[PDB]
RNA sequence: UUUACUUAUUCAAUGAAGCGGAGCUGGAAUUCAUUUUCCACGUUCUAGCAUUCAAGGUCCCAUUCGGGGCUGAUCCGGGUU
């Protein structure tokens, strides 16, 4: 492995060199989902306590 | 030499804040001697007796209260609601033949970390002009009768413990609450809470043992 | 006489673990700061089977909160439970299938496994393929948790004690008969030789205690004291009982 | 500000990288700490007996920071002045032929175990300190005990260091002074009475004194909790 | 003749990381006049991401090309459990 280039041996893609890529669109489609509902269940909670 | 009678203590067994008269009656218990006593080893005692003697009513002549030992001062130890048991001749009593009985069982918990368990036991009766000496349910009448009873004792009790449970119960509120609920159709007559009985206390702490005091 | 099997093989050196292939040992993740007080989000790796057992492993791997860390510890098998599963591990940690936290910090009746005498042992009793362990009474005064094992035990042990909601996957498995001793030959090959056994009426009397005679038989009763010499020790050792048993033993 | 933008982290249980902690209370300790520590602990564990239960218990500062503030004068010949008082009886009793008595007897603090306990059995001692240190706790209980029978002074310091380094040692446990000064004499006497008052007299009631059964601020506030927490609320 | 605390003796466990108490906030019995007290203390839709004195908040820098603590995350006391 170690005499090769790197746009020869792996890619210039994200973690193209470890996984496999295919289960790892199913990652950041999972992954990016729940960082925005995790700021629409984060600010919901800043409410929940500002009422009383 | 044996001669145990002059190693037994006699002990006084107080009432509680929710019923009258404090002074019950006089008992016997164990004096230190060969050693071995009677304070912070057991305490594993209750207490037996009907609230119309340690009352004053004979038309209402029912209903025995179960207490628990506390804490003793100087030959003076008080008890705390922890039951409330009944005789077999009251419930034989109420239970006839050609009529209908019901079970209804529910928990209810404190905010003192306390916890208790409580019944209610319901019976049926006649109307005007009646002619038949007979006639039963039809299903589609026990099952709301009994979620009914259940709703407002488990949201009368929880807060300040045994204390505004008893402040509900002696006065009779949840027994003219179902029979006028459900008068609107079929009333149904008794309806009572039968056998209730705690078994499961906070701790100790002196702090929270005195806001229930008299 | 001679010495005997049992008696030689307490000294050691063959009956050893058949492991190597093998992925691991029998050990959780020990009670600390977080596992005393709230929990934690749990992830499952898999459900890859132990080289030389009966009921699968949940190699259970933990995201390390003192750095980007990911180790992976050892839970055992939980009757119905997926890869990827949120296995939360905590004393604040809801009662859940599969998830783990105190017993006292629990209900009564909950069936829990990999029980243990002590919080953080990361693995005691209730381990065994398909059998499981039941909370039978709850006294808050001095942590004390009465729970029940497969034959009938009365452990009262702490409300701190770590126990898994779920049994053990592999229930059934001495319910169906082997037929082949081959199979019986084939699960050996990667646990101990416990196996083939022989009756000590066939060997001489040097050989083994029952030795002897050229018509066959034990020679003294079966029965034996519970605490027998290191050498007539080979029958019935404290049968109060014997014939339709009642799985009584210790007293029941 | 023109750009400092900030966000939250969270660190409470179960979660986030938990960084430079306090570990001082529960760290990695060896088997040489683990012992002197424990050591003047499991001495606080069980009752300090009637002879001791004074190791602890002692002088107050002040009063012993003037026990040292004269003493400090009364440094002894080091290794280059006692090798110049060889040649002071050198260039006088040859240079002048003395006898003997050229230069005057010694008028310092004194040092030395085995002797100063001489001192205090021929009472020609003027002065006695004491200490409350050495290892082996039988080999040194006689000097309290001895001075009370006999009357001479003890004054248990912290500091049996200080005895030896202004008097040429290292060490020294005894630090008396059966001599003074034609000015420093008002010393001798101020003293003689203050250290009576202190130790001297005190042993009237620590006659039977019993110290130690004392716990950890663990085994102390969880004390305080069931025996305290039974009626006192 | 009886049970207590622990330091000897002794178990189990980790790469001695969460101890005793109390307290900052809030909630939960409500006050015999005010703090008369009990519980929690960022993580529960989902085979994800978590790491460089953390960033911020604040001051000395003799101003710079870069740096330091305190709190953040309570503090007190050394008895890892």
């Amino acid at each position: 492995y170690a005499t090769v280039s790197k746009t020869h041996k792996t890619v210039s893609r994200a973690y193209g060199g470890s996984r496999c890529a295919n289960c790892v669109k199913e990652r950041i489609i999972r992954a990016f989902l729940i960082e925005e509902q995790k700021i629409v269940k984060k600010v919901v909670k800043e409410q929940t306590e500002a009422a009383k | 030499v044996v001669d145990p009678f002059t190693r037994k203590e006699w002990f006084d067994i107080k009432a509680p804040s929710t019923f009258e008269n404090r002074n019950v009656g006089k008992t016997l218990v164990n004096k230190s001697t060969g050693l071995k006593s009677a304070s912070d080893a057991l305490k594993g005692r209750v207490v037996e007796v009907c609230l119309a003697d340690l009352q004053g009513s004979e038309d209402h002549s029912f209903r025995k209260i179960k207490l628990r030992v506390d804490e003793v001062q100087g030959k003076n130890l008080l008890t705390n609601f922890h039951g409330m048991d009944f005789t077999t001749d009251k419930l034989r009593s109420m239970v006839r033949k050609w009529q209908t009985l019901i079970e209804a069982n529910v928990t209810v918990k404190t905010s003192d970390d306390y916890v208790l368990r409580i019944f209610a036991i319901a019976f049926t009766r006649k109307q005007a002009n009646q002619v038949k000496r007979h006639s039963y349910a039809q299903s589609s009448h026990i099952r709301a009768i009994r979620k009914v009873i259940s709703e407002i004792l488990t949201k009368e009790v929880q807060g300040s413990t045994l204390a505004q449970l008893t402040s509900k119960l002696i006065p009779e509120v949840i027994n003219k609450e179902i029979e006028n609920a459900t008068k609107d159709i079929f009333p149904l007559q008794n309806i009572h809470v039968r056998k209730v009985k705690l078994l499961k206390q906070p701790k100790f702490d002196v702090g929270a043992l005195m806001a229930l005091h008299g | 006489g001679r010495v005997i099997r049992n008696q030689r093989k307490g000294a050691g050196s063959i009956f050893t673990s058949h492991t190597r292939l093998r992925q691991g040992a029998a050990k959780l993740r020990t009670l600390d700061y977080a596992e005393r007080h709230g929990y934690i989000r749990g992830i499952v790796k898999q459900i890859v089977h132990d080289s030389g057992r009966g009921a699968p492993l949940a190699k259970v791997v933990f995201r390390d909160p003192y750095k980007y860390r990911l180790r992976e510890e050892i839970f055992i098998a939980n009757e119905g439970v997926h890869t990827g599963q949120f296995i939360y591990a905590g004393k604040k940690a809801s009662l859940n299938v599969g998830n783990v936290l105190p017993l006292g910090s629990v209900p009564e009746g909950t069936i829990v496994s990999n029980v243990e005498e002590k919080p953080g042992d990361r693995g005691a009793l209730a381990r065994a393929s398909g059998n499981y362990v039941i909370i039978i009474g709850h006294n808050p005064d001095e942590n004390k948790t009465r729970v029940r094992l497969p034959s009938g035990a009365k452990k009262v042990i702490s409300s701190d004690a770590r126990g898994v909601i779920g049994v053990i996957a592999g229930g059934g498995r001495v319910d169906k008969p082997l037929l082949k001793a081959g199979r019986a030959f084939h699960k050996y090959r990667l646990k101990r030789n416990s196996w083939p056994k022989t009756r000590g009426v066939a060997m001489n009397p040097v050989d083994h205690p029952h030795g002897g005679g050229n018509h066959q038989h034990i020679g003294k009763a079966s029965t034996i004291s519970r605490g027998a010499v290191s050498g007539q020790k080979a029958g019935l050792i404290a049968a109060r009982r014997t014939g339709l048993l009642r799985g009584s033993q210790k007293t029941q | 500000n023109p750009l400092t933008h900030s966000t939250p982290k969270n660190f409470g249980i179960g979660q986030a990288v938990q960084p430079k902690r306090n570990l001082s209370r529960y760290v990695k300790w060896p088997e040489y700490v683990r012992v002197q520590r424990q050591k003047k602990i499991l001495s606080i564990r069980l009752k300090v007996p009637p002879t001791i239960a004074q190791f602890q218990y002692t002088l107050d500062r002040n009063t012993a920071a003037e026990t040292f503030k004269l003493f400090n004068k009364y440094r002894p010949e080091t290794a280059a002045e006692k090798k110049e008082r060889l040649t002071k009886e050198a260039a006088a009793v040859a240079e002048g032929k003395s006898k003997q008595d050229a230069s005057p007897k010694p008028y310092a603090v004194k040092y030395g175990l085995n002797h100063v306990v001489a001192l205090i059995e021929n009472k020609k001692a003027k002065l006695v300190l004491i200490a409350n240190d050495v290892d082996p706790i039988e080999l040194v209980v006689f000097l309290p005990a001895l001075c009370k029978k006999m009357g001479v002074p003890y004054a248990i310091v912290k500091g049996k260091a200080r005895l030896g380094t202004l008097v040429n040692q290292k060490t020294s446990a005894v630090a008396a002074l059966t001599e003074v000064r034609a000015e420093d004499e008002a010393a001798l006497a101020k003293l003689v009475s203050t250290i009576d008052a202190n130790f001297a007299d005190k042993y009237d009631e620590v006659k039977k004194h019993w110290g130690g059964g004392i716990l950890g601020n663990k085994a102390q506030a969880k004390m305080d909790k069931r025996a305290k927490n039974s009626d006192s609320a």
